[PDB]
């Protein structure tokens, strides 16, 4: 999902933590790169 | 004329204030407290938590969390919560015209300072903001270029030496074993005499006890002898609730578990044994310079015996044709801050913000190119 | 029987066996492990210390120690214990009736061999022994005569040269970056991603994430490029417990090391810049021949992209009408045990052995002017 | 003013005053040193760069390289970075109203003088310059005109033999073998005691132990032995980190290597040979002054055990009925800078200078058709 911007949940496992934590950064950054695409 | 912001987000304590002052202004827990699941309390109608002094004062019917652990972020909503707390009601400022300096200790993920720098810039949205390391604001503060840092804090103890500006990263140390480990021993130990604390609130009691009657001893085996001698070290504690309690050798049980690890199931060895490491991966001519130069900060160094039983330790450890010295100043607890007020004070730094247009030229990856 | 012994004691791993054969008998680990925790259950065959692949299977409730740190005896119990478990349990053979054949690196303390030998006279006490340079031994398996060695194993990384049988010591080059380092840089570099490490036990975790999944890229720029836009370089490593971690580009700036000791704070050259230094030192005529015979042995050249890389970059540094070979055979990890088991077969050796009566009448000084 | 400069620019160290004096006024290490580490401290007046005695200081953090090799300028950049130091730093003078004498090995390429004329006219342009033979200058020093020069300093060893103020260019000898080969030659056999210098801060520790730990024997053997005897040759350094080594042999078998250049894997003959060469091959007439005046010159001649060895080895060399007389004066360290400062005083020299005026009409080849 590219959607979803904030995940509230406190994971025990390290590895799915990073995947989350990539997942939110990657959503966040297409919200920054439209904005920057869209400044004509 | 904006006044900049300086922000201490550490794994226990949250020390914000504005920048060219002496101490900060908002000194508070990082904690966030959340509703208890036994159906007590239900009539209290708020949003979803409580962050800070107010989760303090009502922890009787909440469950209390720390957003950090062991110096890493772990969950982010919690830290809006804290970052959005600390901007509107505890420093009662708006976030969007003054900028921001924040801390981060070394050897921490990419990903934490990336996403400090991406919550700053879209949700609590700033002018400028910096990441600084920790130890280098507290040799700022320290007043002097060349030394090794040792910060203790809530969740990590690192070593960091400097040689006249350059910071040598290989030779960066760090030990999970802090301020929260010791309360958690203190908890358990306490059971030896009859006294149980379990819950979180419970906690915070265990770890008032631990700030004002703990101290370091020079000798832990002649303390011993002498705590299982007489009862002249035993002290009295009155709880919340009016009962009075008494603690004799478990005083300094609890911070010797930094000098030996083994007492929690660590295999790792001591700080002054990992100070000393740390000396010992650094080129043969600095070596003496770090010796005279120890610098304590954080707020696990501010026990009462720390300063001579490290100077005893590393003087052991290290050539007699040494001199080994320990600078443990009063004001150590808030060293990071008041580097990062330093820091933030200087005409030469103002060049080196981060402003809205360069990120959103760049993203978050310009805080690798920027930040140090 | 005087069927001689050959045994390879590195800094990582024991290969012991028997003369006259292909492949070593007892390949374990050289490590030693002693219990850290309190012990309840009375008998079931508990001993004080473990040696080899009990220490490894036992890990969990166990501190590791290596008896070799960079080549050099550094615990010599350790060493007896190792040497008695080599002869006795993995061998099953009696060692006051077979010669032995160690190995040891160039540049190595006078010391280290003085006391090997006083060991193996004094305590396991043997008709004769002999020691030797191990890239000469990796040249013996290697079938020729010419050629330079560049021998990388857990401890030290030497290069030496030797043509038509005769060596040039001032042209010997040795280097403390082996397989060790790399395993530490590893664990360094993995707190990035989240991952704690940070035992003894951990570390051979981590010694098994670098032996599966790490490897040498042929550019290295254009590697982390390729790492940074896409998600096709990225492994995934089950840990003991179940856990599933995900590696990216770790994979590859872990070996880079090799090539970039500054990542790890040396000042010293790569291996590349290494070679073709200890070419350059040598004299004018031979050169060509050690250009086609670049010679690998050692387990740290076993990653799958060095010798390509290697080739690319010392004829990068060597002149373009020169042919650059790089030697990689497949049973390269075992080498130097082949070549001692080369050695101990041949009949122009069996008069260069130090038989128990010269050392009786010299002494443990015999071995400097016997052995090189 | 046009008070002339005397600057002496060897291998490892650089000599410069003025004219006239009888010692130099700068006597720096020519290194220049960059940082390695990572800064974080921001302004503190911080250089990208290190020169001299500032270099040598701060050694800790820094990479030091040496402009020239072999007596061979090596890296341009740094050379003009010395020059300008040495002119603006050390001395406090303009170099445009001073003329600069410059000396220059033996046998060196033309290019170097080349483009040392063309550095000094073009760069730091001086009225005149002049550029000598650096035993020449020792002779002059000597007070003498007859005699033969053996002048051996941090990269070259070189014997000129000159009778009554005419030298024989065919008997002109060099060897490439001085002082900095000595100190790698000290670092590669301090490692058979256990000590690992590598890094080129510790290169400086080392040349530090040679001067002044180090002696030439008078008989080798003889001494080997008595040193293998008892231990009464030993003798103890303190390293700049408080640790205590000890050395035995080393002390003897490091200058040893002039006499046998062998121990480094050259095919040369030593010291004593060559010079004696060098008197064989003049005429026969003048051999007898020049036996009779050795002159020694140089800081690879401060060992205190090296007339005396010369002195035997040439007598032993040289029939029976000849007077070998060894001159070697206690200020033998700057007489090549006092020959230079004697040379430029002269009435008689004051019309062999190269002024700009015949730079221009010639070009950077004058030197040649001017200067030997
Ligand atoms: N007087 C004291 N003695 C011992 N420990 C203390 C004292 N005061 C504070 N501490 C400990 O310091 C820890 C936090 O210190 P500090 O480094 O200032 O905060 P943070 O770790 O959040 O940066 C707390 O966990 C607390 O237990
Ligand atoms: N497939 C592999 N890829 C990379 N490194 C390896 C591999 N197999 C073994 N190694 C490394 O080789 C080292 C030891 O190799 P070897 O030279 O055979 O032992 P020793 O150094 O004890 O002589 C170990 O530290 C291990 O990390
Ligand atoms: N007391 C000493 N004993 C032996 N060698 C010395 C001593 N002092 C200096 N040296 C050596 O002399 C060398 C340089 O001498 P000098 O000729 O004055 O400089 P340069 O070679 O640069 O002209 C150095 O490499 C140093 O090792
Ligand atoms: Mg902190
Ligand atoms: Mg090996
Ligand atoms: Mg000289």
């Amino acid at each position: 999902n590219a959607t979803l911007l904030k995940f509230g949940y406190h994971f025990t496992q390290q590895g799915p933590r990073l995947r989350a934590s990539n997942a939110m950064m990657n959503n966040n950054d297409l919200v920054r790169k439209r904005r920057l695409a869209d400044l004509t | 004329e904006t006044t900049a912001l300086v922000c201490d987000n550490g794994s226990g304590l949250v020390k914000a204030g504005f920048a060219g002052d002496d101490a900060p202004r908002a000194v508070f827990p990082s904690i966030v407290g959340r509703p208890r699941h036994q159906g007590v309390m239900v009539g209290m109608g708020q949003k979803d938590s409580y962050v800070g002094d107010e989760a303090q004062s009502k922890r009787g019917i909440l469950t209390l969390k720390y957003p950090i652990e062991h110096g890493i972020i772990t969950n982010w909503d919690d830290m809006e919560k804290i970052w959005h707390h600390t901007f509107y009601n505890e420093l009662r400022v708006a976030p969007e015209e003054h900028p921001t300096l924040l801390t981060e200790a070394p050897l921490n993920p990419k990903a934490n300072r990336e996403k400090m720098t991406q919550i700053m810039f879209e949700t609590f949205n700033v002018p400028a903001m910096y990441v600084a390391i920790q130890a280098v604001l507290s040799l700022y503060a320290s007043g002097r270029t060349t030394g090794i840092v040792l910060d203790s804090g809530d969740g990590v103890t690192h070593n960091v030496p400097i040689y006249e500006g350059y910071a040598l990263p290989h030779a960066i140390m760090r030990l999970d074993l802090a301020g929260r480990d010791l309360t958690d021993y203190l908890m358990k130990i306490l059971t030896e005499r009859g006294y149980s604390f379990v819950t979180t609130a419970e906690r915070e009691i265990v770890r008032d006890i631990k700030e004002k009657l703990c101290y370091v001893a020079l000798d832990f085996e002649n303390e011993m002898a002498t705590a299982a001698s007489s009862s002249s070290l035993e002290k009295s504690y009155e709880l919340p609730d009016g009962q009075v309690i008494t603690i004799g050798n478990e005083r300094f049980r609890c911070p010797e578990t930094l000098f030996q690890p083994s007492f929690i199931g660590m295999e790792s060895a001591g700080i002054h044994e990992t100070t000393y490491n740390s000396i010992m991966k650094c080129d043969i001519d600095i070596r003496k310079d770090l010796y005279a130069n120890n610098v304590m900060s954080g707020g696990t160094t501010m026990y009462p015996g720390i300063a001579d039983r490290m100077q005893k330790e590393i003087t052991a450890l290290a050539p007699s044709t040494m001199k080994i010295k320990i600078i443990a100043p009063p004001e150590r607890k808030y060293s990071v801050w008041i580097g990062g007020s330093i820091l933030a004070s200087l005409s030469t730094f103002q060049q080196m913000w981060i402003t809205k247009q360069e990120y959103d030229e760049a993203g978050p990856s310009i805080v690798h190119r920027k930040c140090f």
